[PDB]
Order: structure tokens, then C-alpha cells, then sequence
């Protein structure tokens, strides 16, 4: 699938 | 910084509301840690407490880079939420503030701004275009303005690439034309980088740009990236091949001239592999791509023949995921409607008839129309050769007749009517 | 219409 529209910066 | 681990929202409000800059920093960091926990960050609790305006405010504290980074990360995570959550960040004035941070002397702060702007533009057309209007592109591109991309930190370069791809993303409306022209040259440079993630995301960006009116495809092809795309098409990594194939597949939906560019680039040599690829989805998009090529000129349909791809189409039509089979049906119907009698004869000699008849048993009126349709094309070619009868037998032999007749009593007017004609004109 | 853009 295509890259995430958004990304949460984990930790 | 164990002190800022697992704070309550009210404590965070307490620190941010204190008039002590250090207290504010500790509270902002604690907020960032909540928003960064592995599961379910309290994004709404944070918004409800009215903390966004404060965080946005800390973005401008040039004198305290640490709080700039913390609030930038906190806002980033809030922005990674739903449209409403992303909107709350935009509503706080974060867009221009993050753009100013792009020129930060601190790489990690600039990178955070890049990430955040990426989440904002990734929400859709409106915010993407709002980011562009605030003038994010120049600063972003300036960050990649170095002699050799390899001197940039890998994580940093993947971030910029990803954010640029989002500025190239979405369709109603498509990104501004002048914005695409501004970005393309850098995109072309990222397409030649050695990092797999940079390559994949660059291909995705090129695939977003080629997904639309042929004029859009033109500005991309005009840059001469088709050869590089074909090369990436033969890549070992599935994450690179998928977006490359999407881009190549979009380009062939354009004009015959644009289609000819991928053919000239040597793309057809890769399909024997793509059409038998282990992933159903690579296999589906490959057949879809093939279908738009057989929808081209006869000299192009011949290149499909010369690379020995007809047998691969027969194979996909014979055994594949149903969706792929449906794309195979189209490729065949397109081949038969625009091909020469010799090319259509060849198609038959490759054994297209049986697998085509077996697919008449599919519960999908559209493909059934497409198939029956193809049959008509083939008979039409056999008529110009007085071999309409040899074709009838063949269709009988494999049980095609016993299915065209049954369809004749179908409930779709396109179908049964198409059936009737065949039977009453060839059987 | 034979060329079908991301209409797959």
C-alpha cells in the first residue's frame, strides 16, 4: 500500500 | 528525564500555565511523552485543555530551542490524528510557525517541522494547498540543496522525501501546477538516490503526479524519468517495485506518444516477471498496465507480441486472482479491437480461446460483456478470412457455445443481446 | 476510451 498520510512519532 | 514520565493532563496544564519557562519546558516535554506512548495518545484530552495555542507559541521561542523541539513534536503527534485533530493544529496558527522552523540551526528541530508539515499536508487537498500558500516549498527544497544527498542524515532525508511526496499527493484538486514544476527537479534527484525508502517514496510522489489528465503526465515524462522508473521497476524490493509500476501504469493511460516512452525505455522486458510475480497486487497492476498498452497502436500491440507477452496474458487469464483475470479480459478486448487480423490470429494460436470461455462463468456482468465483446472482435477477424467456422468449432470444443447460449438468457440487456447476435450470427 | 486511467 501507499505511504501513510500521517505518522505519529513514537517514543 | 524521568521527571516528565506519565504526567496527568492537569499537571501539564499547571506547568504550561506557570510563568516559569523551565517549568513550561518540563510540562511540554511531559505532554510530548504522553503523545508519544506506544498506545492511544490522549490527543483529545490535550486539545480540550486548550494547549495547542501554547505549544504553537513555544515554536517561536528562538531563545529556548529545547521547548521549540518539544512543542514541535507534541504538535506533530496531534497533527497525525484525525482531520479534526489536524485542523485543531492548523487553527492554532502552526503552519507559518513550522515553516519558520524549517531554517532552524538545529537539524532535529528543522526535521520536526518537516514531519509536522508532512502530517498537515497529508490530511488532503485543502491543507496541502494551505501549506503551499504559506510558502513551505522553498524552505523545504532549500534543505535538500546540497552537492551530494548522501551527506544528509538518512532519517532526515527520508522525512523530507516523505513530506514532499505528500505535497504531491491527492487529486480533488490536484496540487498547483507551478508547485509541481517547482518540486519535480528535486523529486528527480531523489529518484536517483541510493536509499530504498527515499526511492520508494519518490516513486510514490511520481505516481501521484502521473495519476490524472494527460497534461499532468506530460510534465513528469518531460523530465525524462521514464528510464529510471523502468529501472526501479526491475528492483529487488517490493516496496520500490509497487510504486514504480503504479507510475509506469499511470503513464501508459496517457497518449500513444507517452506510452511509447515506456516501451522505448525497455519496460516490456520486465513484464514476464511482473505477470508471474508472487504478489497478487503486483500481478494485477501489471495486467492493468498491459491492458492500457494493448489499447495502444498496432505497432505498440506488436511490441507486446515481440516480447512474447501474449502467452503471459493467456496464463494470467487462465489462472490468477479474479481481479487480475478481469484486467486480463480487458487487455484482450483492447488487443482485439485495435489489432490487425494477423495479431488477432496470433492471439488465438497462443490459446486465448479456452481460458476466455471459462471466464464466462464469472458472476460479473461487466467482465462478461468485455469477454463476449472480445469474442465478437475475433470472429470479425475470422470472417475476413472465411475461417469463422473453424473458430466456432474451437469454441464448441472447449464448451464456449454451451455458455454463450446460456448467457443469451441472461438478465442484462447488454449481455443476452450480445449473446443472441453471436449465436444467431455464428452458431 | 480504451485507455482506462486509475479506473482499475
Amino acid at each position: 500500500a501507499a505511504p501513510p498520510k500521517k505518522k505519529r512519532k513514537v517514543e | 528525564n524521568q521527571g516528565t514520565v506519565n504526567w496527568s493532563v492537569e499537571d501539564i496544564v499547571k506547568g504550561i500555565n506557570s510563568n516559569n519557562l523551565e517549568s513550561q519546558l518540563q510540562a511540554t516535554q511531559a505532554a510530548r511523552k504522553l503523545l508519544s506512548r506506544e498506545k492511544q495518545p490522549p490527543i483529545d484530552n490535550i486539545i480540550r485543555a486548550g494547549l495547542i495555542p501554547k505549544f504553537v507559541s513555544f515554536l517561536g521561542k528562538t531563545d529556548c530551542s529545547p521547548i521549540q523541539f518539544e512543542s514541535a513534536w507534541a504538535l506533530t503527534n496531534i497533527a497525525s490524528g484525525t482531520s479534526e485533530q489536524t485542523k485543531a493544529v492548523v487553527d492554532g496558527g502552526a503552519i507559518p510557525a513550522f515553516i519558520s522552523l524549517l531554517a532552524s540551526p538545529h537539524a532535529h528541530i528543522s526535521e520536526q517541522a518537516v514531519w509536522a508539515l508532512g502530517n498537515i499536508a497529508g490530511d488532503g487537498s485543502a491543507f496541502r494547498d494551505l501549506v503551499i500558500k504559506h510558502g513551505a516549498i522553498d524552505p523545504l527544497l532549500a534543505l535538500l540543496a546540497v552537492p551530494d544527498l548522501s551527506t544528509l542524515a538518512c532519517g532526515y532525508l527520508r522525512n523530507l522525501t516523505w513530506t514532499l511526496s505528500n505535497l504531491c499527493r491527492n487529486k480533488n484538486p490536484a496540487p498547483p501546477l507551478d508547485a509541481v514544476e517547482q518540486i519535480l527537479p528535486t523529486l528527480v534527484r531523489l529518484l536517483h538516490h541510493n536509499d530504498p525508502e527515499v526511492l520508494a517514496d519518490s516513486c510514490w510522489a511520481i505516481s501521484y503526479l502521473t495519476d490524472g489528465p494527460n497534461e499532468r503526465i506530460e510534465m513528469v515524462v518531460k523530465k525524462g524519468v521514464v528510464p529510471q522508473l523502468v529501472k526501479l521497476l526491475g528492483a529487488t524490493e517490493l516496496p520500490i517495485v509497487t510504486p514504480a509500476l503504479r507510475a509506469i501504469g499511470n503513464i501508459v493511460t496517457g497518449t500513444d506518444e507517452q506510452t511509447q516512452k515506456v516501451i522505448d525505455a525497455g519496460a516490456l522486458a520486465v513484464f514476464p516477471s511482473l505477470l508471474t510475480n508472487p504478489k497478487t497486487n503486483i500481478q494485477k497492476e501489471a495486467t492493468w498496465t498491459m491492458s492500457n498498452i494493448t489499447a495502444g497502436r498496432q505497432d505498440q500491440i506488436q511490441q507486446v507480441v515481440n516480447h512474447g507477452l501474449v502467452p503471459f496474458l493467456v496464463g494470467v487469464l487462465s489462472k490468477a486472482d479474479f481481479k487480475t483475470q478481469k484486467e486480463a479480459a480487458w487487455a484482450i478486448t483492447n488487443y482485439t479491437s485495435g489489432g490487425t487480423v494477423e495479431q488477432i490470429v496470433y492471439l488465438v494460436h497462443c490459446g486465448i480461446i479456452e481460458p476466455l470461455m471459462n471466464l464466462l462463468s464469472a458472476k460479473d456482468t461487466k467482465i462478461i460483456q468485455v469477454i463476449l465483446d472480445a469474442i465478437s472482435n475475433i470472429f470479425q477477424a475470422a470472417e475476413k478470412l472465411g475461417e469463422t467456422e473453424k473458430l466456432s468449432i474451437m469454441i464448441e470444443e472447449c464448451g464456449g457455445l454451451d455458455k454463450i447460449e446460456a448467457l443469451q438468457r441472461h438478465e442484462n440487456e447488454s449481455v443476452y443481446k450480445a449473446s443472441l447476435n453471436l449465436i444467431e450470427k455464428y452458431f
